RNA sequence: GUUAAUUCCGAUAACGAACGAGACUCUGGCAUGCUAACUAGUUACGCGACCCCGGUCGGCGUAACUUCUUAGAGGGACAAGUGGCGUUCAGCCACCCGAGAUUGAGCAAUAACAGGUCUGUGAUGCCCUUAGAUGUCCGGGGCUGCACGCGCGCUACACUGACUGGCUCAGCGUGUGCCUACCCUACGCCGGCAGGCGCGGGUAACCCGUUGAACCCCAUUCGUGAUGGGGAUCGGGGAUUGCAAUUAUUCCCCAUGAACGAGGAAUUCCCAGUAAGUGCGGGUCAUAAGCUUGCGUUGAUUAAGUCCCUGCCCUUUGUACACA
């Protein structure tokens, strides 16, 4: 039984959030780097921070990690948000419409248009899963 | 952990107090908490971008 | 001898394992054979660690028992030795072969138990330690209160248990036990 | 009825009342497109052979 | 889902939290690196003794050192790395490297027990006695009594053993007292023995003590006989401690020599330096361990699972119980 506690884990994600670059990969390095920054009051709970240190960034180098605030992939983040495409799929020469709806346009003010294409009506009214 | 003699009887009393924790060690003891992880905060720095130098002498 | 070991004046070859379902668990060719029996420990830390265990040691470990011989390993070493010799000075071959075939010859391959009893085989490792167990205990039996020696007992014990003529305690425990489960199955 | 081997291929559970039965499958290496399940007393890994004496009897899954 | 754990992952009318667990302290191996050593040793010598250049000497002294000895700062292990299982999160198994990849003890939450202690207190409330005392002292007896049953232990029922010689290995420890009148003992004589007499050492890594402890190792005697197993009971004698041993305080010598042939229903403890065999220290001690607590030697079988029995902890259900 090796599972680590509260008081290692929420001091741990501290240790990362606030100093992601001094930690690195090697534990030998980044327990030396945990020591320095971080009041630890005895070697074995600098272990258990610093081993866990090292899973979340191996967390890290696997993937995204949700309980986390990192300013890089913070960036990346909002870069992958920002990002622009190409042109729209909403911009399209020719748009199915269906006849209830052309006769509900019809009613409207924009009855007749340029680039739409009216469909056939969907024959046999069979839309419900069977009972059971 | 004291006596008190009152008339009918006497009574117990228990008084635990827990001291707070101070560098100095006046108030209280000069050791930490084990279980109090005590994270210092970094200092706001500035990346630089551009090449500088700092000679002198 | 830097090559090949002698088990005191035993070679470690010449090991003719017939039974093809305990070539792992009989662990007396070519790695953990050793000059003496006798060792430290650690063989019984892990679960499948007993296995690695030489046979020749088990015995050993084996024999003392009954409270007044619990802790005699030198001792049992050498009524272990002794009968190796009484082995080879009735039978004429490898009294580590004799062993290996008393073992073969004397370990039950079916077993009741209670899940009105029903009848199970057994794991080879589980008749290994019943097959040396029946016939510690035949010996020890046989040696209670009698002239002839511990180490005569056991010769005789794991002579007949590999001869299979039904004249061992092990032996007889053995078709006692296939009797039962046959019976109630 | 003759005597076989079967070498172990997966244990499947704790079986009985005291939990001292193991549930084995069991591959028959004769033939080895025929398997059974069965219950073996005593510590058993995968991958090793035991000598069954019948293979009519057959205990029911759990 | 997972863990020894309300330990975490993750959903979520919850969020922020607190005690416990975890965390903490000590004990144990890993260090040929640091600090140190004439209250501990190692290596080289100067000798001396013995055997035929070499070997031994805890026989002596010294030029370095801590490897053996000790205790301080430390460091070292954290699921760290690989391969699988798993929401790829929490975690689990195996393995290379490695002294350890689960050592043990202490502390241990809220609330309760009509649990034990007034016979621990000049901690104490109420009741009783208080001079022919339930205060205190002296002398003796008893707390040991014996048709019986129960509980914890010790010795054996034997040849895997008994007896006799030879050999060979420890650490917890303790040691001269306010009153206190009582310490541990080296060595030489008297005696078979318990012991007695003299000078010494030690307030303790200096002296007991290199702590020459048992099982175990080797070689004769025994021969399946309640026998050289076992030592219950009992007689005669000799010493130690104490004012006083009778109801044998304890120790030693000779002799008498009972049950016990592996123990029924039922029941206790345990899985690694563990059980068990075995002996040595402290407390009780003037005389004393068949007890207890520590320590050392030898050292396994079987298992890495389960609710079957006995109980415990979460969820749901039922209650006509709530001294449940």
């Amino acid at each position: 039984g090796r599972v680590r506690t509260k008081t290692v884990k929420k001091a741990a994600r501290v240790i990362i959030e606030k100093y992601y670059t001094r930690l690195g990969n090697d534990f030998h390095t980044n327990k030396r780097v945990c020591e320095e920054i971080a009041i630890i009051p005895s070697k074995k709970l600098r272990n258990k921070i610093a081993g866990y240190v090292t899973h979340l960034m191996k967390r890290i180098q696997r993937g995204p990690v949700r309980g986390i605030s990192i300013k890089l992939q913070e960036e990346e983040r909002e870069r992958r948000d920002n990002y622009v495409p190409e042109v729209s799929a909403l911009d399209q020469e020719i748009i199915e419409v269906d006849p209830d709806t052309k006769e509900m346009l019809k009613l409207l003010d924009f009855g007749s248009l340029s680039n739409l294409q009216v469909t056939q009506p969907t024959v046999g009214m069979n839309f419900k899963t069977p009972r059971g | 952990v004291r006596h008190v003699l009152l008339r009918q009887g006497v009574l117990g009393i228990k008084v635990k107090i827990m001291l707070p924790w101070d560098p100095s060690g006046k108030i209280g003891p000069k050791k930490p908490l084990p279980d109090h992880v005590s994270i210092v905060e970094p200092k706001d720095e500035i990346l630089p971008t551009t090449p500088i130098s700092e000679q002198k002498g | 001898t830097p090559d090949i070991k002698l088990f005191g004046k035993w070679s470690t070859d010449d090991v003719q394992i017939n039974d093809i379902s305990l070539q792992d668990y009989i662990a007396v060719k070519e790695k953990y054979a050793k000059y003496l029996p006798h060792s430290a420990g650690r063989y019984a830390a892990k679960r499948f660690r007993k296995a690695q265990c030489p046979i020749v040691e088990r015995l050993t470990n084996s024999m003392m028992m009954h409270g007044r011989n619990n802790g005699k390993k030198l001792m049992t070493v050498r009524i272990v030795k002794h009968a190796f010799e009484i082995i080879h000075l009735l039978t004429g071959e490898n009294p580590l072969q004799v062993l290996v075939n008393a073992i073969i010859n004397s370990g039950p391959r079916e077993d009741s138990t209670r899940i009105r009893r029903q009848a199970v085989d057994v794991s080879p490792l589980r008749r290994v330690n019943q097959a040396i167990w029946l016939l510690c205990t035949g010996a020890r039996e046989a040696a209670f209160r009698n002239i002839k020696t511990i180490a005569e007992c056991l010769a005789d014990e794991l002579i007949n248990a590999a001869k299979g003529s039904s004249n061992s305690y092990a032996i007889k425990k053995k078709d006692e036990l296939e009797r039962v489960a046959k019976s109630n199955r | 009825q003759p005597i076989k081997l079967a070498r172990v291929t997966k244990v499947l559970g704790r079986t009985g009342s005291q939990g001292q039965c193991t549930q084995v499958r069991v591959e028959f290496m004769d033939d080895t497109s025929r398997s059974i399940i069965r219950n073996v007393k005593g510590p058993v890994r995968e991958g090793d052979v035991l000598t069954l004496l019948e293979s009519e009897r057959e205990a029911r899954r759990l």
